[PDB]
RNA sequence: CCGAGCGCGGGAACAACCGAGACCGCCAGCUAAGGCCCCCAAGUCUGGGCUAAGUGGUAAAGGAUGUGGCGCCGCGAAGACAGCCAGGCUGGUCGAGUGGCGCCGCGCCGAAAAUGA
RNA sequence: GGGGAGGUUUGGCACCUCGAUGUCGGCUCGUCGCAUCCUGGGGCUGAAGAAGGUCCCAAGGGUUGGGCUGUUCGCCCAUUAA
RNA sequence: CGGAAGGGAUAACCGCUGAAAGCAUCUAAGCGGGAAGCCCGCCCCAAGAUGAGGCCUCCCACGGCGUCAAGCCGGUAAGGAC
């Protein structure tokens, strides 16, 4: 079960063989592992991947102990990825190549208090015949004395985006070693400079 | 003037479950759980023995039950009465069968629940291996 | 019970023979008696279940016998043109009117096997087994009921 | 009977169903209907049958080798029912019952509705 | 000719509500029942095949756009797996 | 880019062995096959799961009243807030 951290860098197209592919660009710098998990000492298999230097003096933190307890040069993030124990210290794009589908993990865009056409594409109302007061409101909401009450999960406008989503069987595309680079199918959650993790799909 | 109790040491208890059949285990269990059994009872104070019970899956139940008893789990939302019959329990959990019986036969009350505690419930056995563990059919 | 192993056990019977040993689930209040060289059961009454469970092991056990003794296998006839079957090492692959060859896996303590192309006969040590297995392959193609095609038995024709 | 006893007990809850007609007090006793496995006071009480449907936990015409108990009619050790051999009921083999009707007890089907059982 | 289920129709009764429980359609938002329109499974067929008939199992999901009418309904155009 | 695949148990239904009832029967003991449905698998939430879970790491005695016991006042550590 391959794994690995990154953050989105951006995305524009390239040219396969002779079409056009729109691609997006993560990039998983070398994540060294910190602590591998089995089911002894946890109950689980995974491991710990770090990320991203730090000034040693904004870890003064017990995590400096945590990151002494392996020897690695003090991450900014790290997270764990389940059932998958590599190999050496370090896990890099190598893991990846080209043609393999992943599942990206990710943080949407922020949309805060968002209405409930925008959140759930509602239909609202008329823009003309009606009355000017429902123009973009959510209309019924239930019945009558029975059940007398409203539905748990009913959908209905508030904070939303902004929260862990998954797009999965993205193809990886070419993926450049030379500067730890890896090109996916585009499509990928998160802002551009947001931490996503990159794993192996379930295509079979 | 009736007879004013005061604080008692709780006296644990071993119970076994094999070939036991389901409810009438369940009643003991219930009556040794709340210090009904001792005649120094008090339904106020509420100082039942700790009851620990092993061998869950053990448990014996006549007729068509494993395939015929169901379990219903309602959640806030729409069709949510999910609903799982006795022997799926027995593969996931299988100590929920004994101790969804002894809820259901404790009173209702915050004591009640207080109860609930008191009682112990495993398939092995080995219980952690404390102190008390007296053991009892 | 000629030549036979019958051991006996609490709730099973262990019965050896030249083509091996297979266990036998017994029923609980039966008493699986050794007389002699043969083997005798008698019911604890007369009920109606209990008459039932008598001639079940009754005949349960005669299987286990003459399943170690001379064993069992049916024979599986196969109408039709491109209809046929090719013996390949232990499976069988039978081309029978499907884009796809059905190869067809070998289960433990069978072995069937191929004379001719039409004719397929199981071989096997247990009735339960052999009776599933023979089955399992007339429903690849049951008998088309418009005409002779698919595997048979031995059985008359659907017509 | 409620009304006017929505005062008490039971019946899950519930004017009029079952018990009972509340002058006040009691950390006394016998009962009533209804109950005595746990929630819930008192029998996991005794003895004799029935029921494998959770029936019980509450639906009909009508249907069925369900199960138990009772009575009658036809064949049968002069070999019957069933299967296996032969001929088109008869023979052989085996060898102890077999086939049809009626009544009683409990039970199965018939049995699909909307927020969670 | 006979037995029943449902509580969508028309209705009977007058039980809460007349010191107020807003009525038909539409829109918005749905959700539930199954007696299933489609898709999945299956039996029989007067089932050759393809297509179809009737019955059984099964809600997971799905169940179009428009003309006419205030319409619900219905008719009709064009399509659909429906 | 998704609906899956896949594993497991079942519905109607098909079947093996098989008495009761010498035969016969999918069943009474037993076993196999079989759905867009059930359980799981995917994705999201999630230890107020008060039944408050696990791991890794960092800081660590009392300085004064209550005679056992439960506590109270201040300077601090790791660390946290403004
Ligand atoms: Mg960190
Ligand atoms: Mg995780
Ligand atoms: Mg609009
Ligand atoms: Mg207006
Ligand atoms: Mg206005
Ligand atoms: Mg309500
Ligand atoms: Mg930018
Ligand atoms: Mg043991
Ligand atoms: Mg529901
Ligand atoms: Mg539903
Ligand atoms: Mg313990
Ligand atoms: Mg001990
Ligand atoms: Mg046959
Ligand atoms: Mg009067
Ligand atoms: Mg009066
Ligand atoms: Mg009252
Ligand atoms: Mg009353
Ligand atoms: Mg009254
Ligand atoms: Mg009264
Ligand atoms: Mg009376
Ligand atoms: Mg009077
Ligand atoms: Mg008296
Ligand atoms: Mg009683
Ligand atoms: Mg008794
Ligand atoms: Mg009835
Ligand atoms: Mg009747
Ligand atoms: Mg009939
Ligand atoms: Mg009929
Ligand atoms: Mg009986
Ligand atoms: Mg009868
Ligand atoms: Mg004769
Ligand atoms: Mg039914
Ligand atoms: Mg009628
Ligand atoms: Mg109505
Ligand atoms: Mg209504
Ligand atoms: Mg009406
Ligand atoms: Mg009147
Ligand atoms: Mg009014
Ligand atoms: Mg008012
Ligand atoms: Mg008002
Ligand atoms: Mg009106
Ligand atoms: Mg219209
Ligand atoms: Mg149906
Ligand atoms: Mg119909
Ligand atoms: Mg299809
Ligand atoms: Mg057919
Ligand atoms: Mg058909
Ligand atoms: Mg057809
Ligand atoms: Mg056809
Ligand atoms: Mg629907
Ligand atoms: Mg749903
Ligand atoms: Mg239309
Ligand atoms: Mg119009
Ligand atoms: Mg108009
Ligand atoms: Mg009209
Ligand atoms: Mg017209
Ligand atoms: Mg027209
Ligand atoms: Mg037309
Ligand atoms: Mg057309
Ligand atoms: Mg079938
Ligand atoms: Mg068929
Ligand atoms: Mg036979
Ligand atoms: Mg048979
Ligand atoms: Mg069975
Ligand atoms: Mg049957
Ligand atoms: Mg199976
Ligand atoms: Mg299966
Ligand atoms: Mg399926
Ligand atoms: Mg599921
Ligand atoms: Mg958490
Ligand atoms: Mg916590
Ligand atoms: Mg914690
Ligand atoms: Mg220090
Ligand atoms: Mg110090
Ligand atoms: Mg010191
Ligand atoms: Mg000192
Ligand atoms: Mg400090």
């Amino acid at each position: 079960m391959k794994g690995i951290l990154g953050v989105k860098v951006g995305m524009t197209r390239i040219f396969r063989d002779d079409r056009a592919v729109p691609v997006t660009v993560i990039l998983a710098g070398p994540c060294p592992v910190v602590q591998r998990r089995t089911p002894e000492k946890d109950g689980y298999t995974a491991v710990q991947l770090g990320f991203l230097p730090q000034n040693p003096k904004r870890v003064n933190r017990p995590l400096k102990g945590h990151f002494a307890k392996a020897g690695v040069e003090p991450v900014r993030i790290l997270r764990e990825i389940r059932d998958f124990n590599p190999e050496g210290d370090t896990v890099t794009v190598e893991i990846f190549k080209p043609g393999e589908r992943v599942d990206v993990t990710g943080t949407s865009k922020g949309r805060g208090f968002a209405g409930v056409m925008k959140r759930w594409n509602f239909a609202g109302g008329p823009d003309s015949h009606g009355a000017h007061k429902i123009h973009r409101h959510p209309g019924s909401i239930g019945n009558r004395k029975t059940p007398g009450r409203v539905y748990k999960g009913k959908k209905m406008a508030g904070h939303y985006g902004a929260e862990r989503v998954t797009v999965m069987n993205l193809e990886v595309v070419d993926v450049i070693p030379e500067e730890n680079l890896l090109l996916v199918k585009g499509a990928v959650p998160g802002p551009n400079g947001g931490l996503v993790i990159v794993r192996e799909t379930k295509k079979a | 003037k009736t007879y004013v109790p005061k604080q008692v040491e709780p006296r644990w208890v071993l119970i076994d479950a094999e070939g036991k059949t389901l409810g009438r285990l369940a009643t003991k269990i219930a009556t040794l759980l709340r210090g009904k059994h001792r005649p120094d009872w008090t339904p106020n104070v509420a100082m039942g023995d700790f009851v620990v019970v092993v061998n869950a899956d053990k448990i014996r139940v006549t007729g068509k039950k494993l395939e015929q008893k169901i379990y219903t789990r309602y959640s806030g939302y729409p069709g949510g009465l999910k609903k799982i019959p006795l022997e799926k329990m027995l593969a996931t959990h299988p100590e929920r069968v004994l101790e969804h019986a002894v809820k259901g036969m404790l009173p209702k009350g915050p004591l009640g629940r207080r109860l609930f505690k008191r009682l112990k419930v495993y398939a092995g056995p080995d219980h952690p291996h404390q102190a008390q563990r007296p053991e009892k059919l | 019970p000629k030549g036979v192993s019958v051991e006996v056990a609490p709730g099973r019977v262990k019965v050896k023979g030249p083509k091996g040993e297979l266990e036998v689930p017994v029923s609980p209040e039966m008493r699986v008696v050794v007389e002699e060289g043969v083997v005798r059961v008698e019911r604890p009454s007369d009920e109606r279940r209990h008459k039932s469970l008598h001639g079940l092991t009754r005949t349960l056990i005669a299987n286990a016998v003459k399943g170690v003794s001379e064993g069992y296998s049916k024979e599986l006839l196969i109408k039709g043109i491109g209809y046929r079957a090719r013996l390949v090492g232990r499976a069988l692959e039978l081309t029978v009117g499907f884009s796809h060859p059905v190869v067809v896996e070998p289960p433990e303590g069978i072995t069937f096997e191929v004379p001719e192309p039409t004719r397929v006969r199981v071989s096997g040590i247990d009735k339960q087994k052999v009776g599933q297995v023979a089955a399992n392959i007339r429903a690849i193609r049951k008998p088309s009921a418009y005409h002779e095609k698919g595997i048979y038995y031995a059985g008359e024709p659907v017509r």
